[PDB]
């Protein structure tokens, strides 16, 4: 799981938001993205994944906001089970500001899913002045 | 400009309020009267700018 897309219609007629952590840097682009109907970065060789299909937006038209920051710490390679990593994010859009808060806790093991009983507060990560309204969000993956 | 400065635009067809501090680019032709227009520059189908 790498990024997210936010919008209200997502058909190159309303302003759209994209966030990607897959690249070497964290990239946030508020643009008039024309997402094609196949938002996948995973279909690759028989057991490996690459950074292919990096143009899932078929058109990047007249648009405004761009931002690059340092990457966030993920793990390496692919494993089955032993998911030590656990990631939490909260996204809000209030008073014309897009607020993203983040938290990452490693070293969790249990046989069932659906989170433990943990008391973990969330630190503020970024506040952005995107200045749009959003109605539907779709997760991205690689 | 005495010769005509049309570069400044404004919106007057939304039928919706706004929260503080956002911009909206609605290039699509607004429809009023609850009848599907599906056309361009028609009656009761006005350009929003
Ligand atoms: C971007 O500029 C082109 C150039 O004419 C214009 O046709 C288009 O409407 C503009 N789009 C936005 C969102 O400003």
């Amino acid at each position: 799981i790498r990024g997210w897309i936010f919008g209200t219609t997502l058909d190159s007629k309303t302003q759209s938001l994209l966030i990607v952590n897959n690249a070497t840097n964290v990239v946030i682009k508020v643009c008039e993205f024309q997402f094609c109907n196949d938002p996948f970065l995973d279909h690759k060789n028989n057991k490996s994944w690459m950074e292919s299909e990096f143009r899932v937006y078929s058109s990047a038209n007249n648009c405004t906001f761009e931002y690059v920051s340092q990457p966030f710490l993920m793990d390496l390679e692919g494993k089955q089970g032993n998911f030590k990593n656990l990631r939490e994010f909260v996204f809000k859009n209030i008073d014309g500001y897009f607020k993203i808060y983040s938290k990452h806790t490693p070293i969790i093991v249990r046989e069932p899913e659906d989170l433990p009983q943990g008391f973990s507060a969330l630190e503020p990560l970024v506040d952005l002045p995107i200045g749009i309204n959003i109605t539907r969000f779709q997760t991205l993956l690689a | 400009k005495v010769s005509g400065n049309y570069n400044y635009l404004y919106r007057l067809f939304r039928k919706s309020n706004l929260k503080p501090f956002e911009r909206d680019i609605s290039t699509e032709i607004y429809q009023a009267g609850n009848k599907p227009c599906n056309g361009v520059a028609g009656f009761n189908c006005y350009f929003p700018l």
